[PDB]
């Protein structure tokens, strides 16, 4: 149903600078004015790890360098300052309606 | 019809006694003495102990028992606070008592949003500012206040109703006389996204009347017809825009009025 | 004399009931006076009655419920210290009242302790003098 | 603390059934719900079904005829099952507990399933 | 057993207030414990008790005290120990506490309370008859 398009499909940024990942939804994901967009991080051999829920809320124990933004149909995730560890595959997932749909994923790397 | 006739006779006798020359003089004499007594003790009230003692006895939880806070006095109290203050088998069953529950999930979520949040802290804010502000705007047709507080769905219901009053050329000028029983009735999660909400209930005395816009004569209700209505509100807090000056993130998802009955 | 005190429950029941009634009466009268000064001008008869009754039923229960709780706490504490000491004396009554006032405003802070404890202990001091005089 | 364990078989024969048990710990299935998410390498993360917090199920429309999700409150276990499997059903299957705002906050270790012979 | 009726009126405000306040300690101590978040369950119980238990004690206190007040008024006039004294006392105490709700509200609350005491009186009379056997 709600197709999430995630840009860019790949990203390589140096340590200490800001990495921005964008998610664009086919529809709006708002209920009661709250955008139900979640952001996940997946290391290659591990299950996805929740970073952001309700478009701006840090997950339990998530470092403050991960930020969620956006509303309506345009959403973004910002990592700043980027560290060496947080090189992984990042997904955006909506939760407005069933079926829950994930984005294509953005591979984020180091220079 | 005997009760109605007796009420008119009782009112007339009281009005005659109030308007009587002896009664008017006695009422004036009693009023003068009270004014002098307050002035006599006015320097005593200025003492720092009187503020200390009054805050011990009253402290401001007397508002649990009723009273309507006027809109002007409602704003200064919030502004003053913002300026300074707001700136085996048994053991298994006993274990289930301490276990996490749905209401525990809801209150925990609101604590992350605001570390100062609590059931008793929010109930005070509901009792002192939020409920009086919304109820007063609801009866007086103040859509500007309700726009900030209501969500899109309950407000569109309100605007649709207020639209009907426009072609009738009537406008709402009601009053809230007394708000009682302001409490958080329940804390539930809205399925299927598990949106944490707080169900808030209150009982308010109000006068519901409408006047013609052009002239001002009565179009509905009565000038003296007090009702004991019950209001049910569903509250949620936006994690964003929590820095709003007015609502500071709170938003009403449902507003139901029911159980209206005559009162005095 | 009056107010039978065969057991500790009668003191708890009579003490709570008498103090609670005094709270209702003082709060009700205080609310009635306050309501008269808050009657809006040019108001119909029904609202003038409603305005006064709203202050009577707000200030009355507020004082009555608060005074009843102090009487409960005092009577439980007074009976408790009497069980340990084995004898009831005026000095014990003041201590029970003084500790009752502190427990009333436990969450407020340290400064409200003294204001609350002094007032409740003073109330016991007046009560002890009244109790001795009448009995 | 909160921790989800999966117990399922790899190397499912084609046109057979895959059954995964998600044994939860640190929370109760009465107060929390569990999503079932698949991650194919050619199709990415995709959501199969959910065991709602209330106790009802909801499936993906593309898998509704095959899925079967049931739970057991006493044993803290959620059962997942697909009636028929083909080559395109080769992926890692996760059970994820969801919290406020449907945040898939805790995930199982995953069950890598291969459909071949 | 019971003290003289005109003086037990004070006793029944204090007896009913004590039951209401202690009853509200356990009722709202649990309720406040259930609501409050994980790390504030203890504070939630104390806050619920302090805010609401005195209110519940007054509700019980005025109901029991007024019921006793009318019970002496009924006995002082009816000059009996008839088990219908509690029926009339319950009838008047329901009406007194619902006086502001109007005439129809007062009448409904009077009949409801008098009938409710009727059930209580009936159960008591059944209870003694079974013990008599
Ligand atoms: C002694 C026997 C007296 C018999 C009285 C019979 C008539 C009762 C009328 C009545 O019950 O009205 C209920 C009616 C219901 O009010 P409500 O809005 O539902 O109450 C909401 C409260 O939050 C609900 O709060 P609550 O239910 O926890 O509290 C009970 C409530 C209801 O109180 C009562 O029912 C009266 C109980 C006896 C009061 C005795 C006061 C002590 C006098 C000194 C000793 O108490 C009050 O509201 C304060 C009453 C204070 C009256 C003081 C008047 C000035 C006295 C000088 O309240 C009133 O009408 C108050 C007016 C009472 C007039 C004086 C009556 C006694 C005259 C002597
Ligand atoms: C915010 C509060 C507003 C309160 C407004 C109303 C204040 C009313 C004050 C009344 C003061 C005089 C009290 C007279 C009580 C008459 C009791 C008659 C029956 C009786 O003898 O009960 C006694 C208990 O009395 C007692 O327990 C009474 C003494 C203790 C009173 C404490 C409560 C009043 C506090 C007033 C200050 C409030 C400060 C607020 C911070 C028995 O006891 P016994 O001595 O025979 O026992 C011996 C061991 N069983």
């Amino acid at each position: 149903d709600i197709v999430l398009t995630q840009s860019p499909a790949s990203l390589a940024v140096s340590l200490g600078q800001r990495a921005t990942i964008s998610c664009r939804a086919s529809e709006s994901v708002d209920i009661y004015g709250i955008s139900f967009m979640n952001w996940f991080q997946q290391k290659p051999g591990q299950p996805p790890k929740l970073l952001i829920y309700a478009t701006s809320n840090q997950g339990s124990g998530v470092p403050a360098r991960f930020s969620g933004s956006g509303s309506g149909t345009d959403f973004s995730l910002n990592i700043h300052p980027m560290e060496e560890d947080d090189t992984a595959m990042y997904f955006c997932q909506q939760s407005k309606e069933v079926p829950r749909t994930f984005g294509g994923g953005t591979k984020l790397e180091i220079k | 019809k005997t009760l109605k006739k007796t009420g008119e006779t009782m009112e007339h006798i009281a009005t005659k006694a109030w308007e009587s020359e002896l009664g008017k003089n006695t009422r004036k004499a009693a009023a003068a003495t009270a004014k002098k007594l307050d002035e006599s003790f006015e320097p005593v009230r200025q003492t720092k102990i009187y503020k200390e003692v009054s805050e011990v006895i009253d402290d401001g939880e007397s508002s649990r028992y009723g009273g309507f806070i006027t809109k002007e006095q409602r704003r200064l109290k919030r502004e003053r606070d913002l300026a300074s203050g707001k700136r085996r088998k048994i053991t298994n069953k006993v274990g289930g008592f301490f276990a996490e529950t749905e209401s525990s999930r809801v209150y925990s979520q609101f604590k992350l949003m605001d570390p100062t949040f609590s059931n008793e802290s929010f109930t005070r804010h509901l009792r002192e500012y939020i409920v009086p502000e919304i109820l007063e705007a609801y009866v007086k047709g103040d859509v500007k206040v309700l726009k900030k507080w209501f969500s899109e769905a309950p407000f569109n219901v309100y605007a649709a109703q207020q639209k009907i009053f426009k072609e009738q050329d009537v406008y709402a000028d009601g009053r809230i006389l007394d708000i009682r029983g302001v409490e958080i009735v329940s804390a539930k999660l809205l399925a299927p996204q598990d949106i944490p909400v707080l169900v808030v209930g209150c009982r308010a005395q109000e006068i519901n009347l409408y006047r013609k816009k052009k002239t001002g004569e009565i179009a509905a209700g009565d000038e003296a017809n007090i009702l004991m209505s019950s209001y049910a509100m569903v509250f949620t807090r936006d994690p964003e825009q929590i820095d709003d000056d007015e609502t500071e993130g709170w938003k009403i998802l449902e507003f139901v009025r029911g159980g209206s009955r005559q009162f005095t | 004399g009056l107010i039978p005190s065969r057991g500790w429950t009668d003191d708890l029941c009579y003490g709570t009931g008498a103090v609670y009634l005094l709270g209702l009466g003082i709060g009700g009268f205080s609310g009635m006076m306050q309501g008269l000064q808050n009657i809006p001008p040019n108001s119909p008869g029904k609202l003038q009655l409603n305005t006064v009754l709203n202050h009577i039923t707000k200030r009355g229960p507020f004082l009555g419920n608060n005074a009843g709780i102090l009487a409960l706490s005092y009577n439980i504490i007074n009976s408790t210290i009497d069980a340990l000491r084995g004898k009831h004396d005026t000095a014990g009554s003041i201590g029970a009242g003084a500790l009752t006032g502190a427990l009333f405003k436990s969450s407020k802070g340290l400064k409200p302790m003294g204001y609350s404890s002094a007032m409740v202990a003073a109330a016991c001091a007046v009560w002890c003098s009244v109790k001795k005089r009448l009995l | 603390q909160v921790q989800l364990k999966q117990s399922g078989p790899g190397l499912v024969q084609p046109s057979q059934s895959l059954s995964i048990t998600c044994t939860v710990s640190g929370f109760s299935l009465t107060t929390y719900g569990v999503h079932w998410v698949r991650q194919s390498p050619g199709k990415g993360l995709e959501w199969l079904g959910v065991m709602w917090r209330g106790g009802s199920t909801d499936f993906n429309a593309a898998f509704m005829s095959r899925l079967s999700i049931t739970k057991d409150n006493s044993k803290s276990q959620v059962f997942f099952k697909m009636n028929s499997l083909q080559a395109d059903d080769t992926a890692i299957y996760y059970c994820a507990r969801y919290g406020n705002y449907d945040a898939m906050d805790y995930w199982g270790q995953g069950t890598s399933v291969t459909v071949s012979s | 057993s019971r003290d003289p009726c005109p003086i037990v009126i004070l006793n029944d405000f204090g007896g009913a207030f004590a039951m209401g306040a202690i009853g509200g300690v356990v009722w709202h101590g649990i309720k406040g414990f259930r609501n409050s978040p994980l790390g504030e369950r203890g504070s939630g119980a104390m806050s619920a008790i302090k805010a609401r238990a005195p209110v519940l004690g007054g509700n019980f206190g005025v109901w029991g005290g007024l019921f006793s007040t009318f019970d002496c008024a009924v006995k002082a006039v009816r000059k009996r120990e008839d088990p219908w004294n509690a029926i009339i006392a319950g009838f008047f105490t329901g009406g007194a506490l619902a006086v502001r709700g109007g005439w129809r509200h007062t009448r409904n609350s009077s009949i409801t309370c008098a009938c409710l005491l009727g059930v209580i009186e009936g159960v008591g009379l059944m209870f003694q008859r079974y013990a008599a056997w």
